[PDB]
């Protein structure tokens, strides 16, 4: 980590991070993994609160 | 902006941002560092005298 960084690169770097590991998910040759990919790691801004 | 690739194959390896212009990380055991002299050009203005 550097101290330039955003914090959706953060985001991007940690999910590249976990996905390096073989936690992720399975190429079922669907948009499947595509989209369980997308959602691992998230972070919750003002307008997407539930 | 950094991009790296292979010499032979051209085959992608890596790109990458920085703001302490140290890539590192990207290819394994060695840590790359280039001076702040590469692709600047520089000029004088008389009429705002900067």
């Amino acid at each position: 980590l550097e101290g330039d960084d955003t914090v959706s690169e953060f985001e991007t770097k940690l999910s590249s991070a976990i996905l390096e590991l073989g936690m992720g998910a399975t190429a079922g040759t669907s948009d499947e993994a595509a989209t369980v990919n997308s959602n691992l790691v998230n972070y919750v801004s003002t307008g997407d609160v539930t | 902006t950094i991009k790296v690739t292979d010499a032979h194959t051209g085959k992608f390896i890596g790109s990458d941002s920085v703001n302490d212009s140290t890539l590192r990380g990207v290819i394994q055991g060695v840590d790359v560092k280039i001076d702040s002299d590469v692709g600047v050009s520089i000029s004088w203005n008389s009429t705002k005298k900067t």
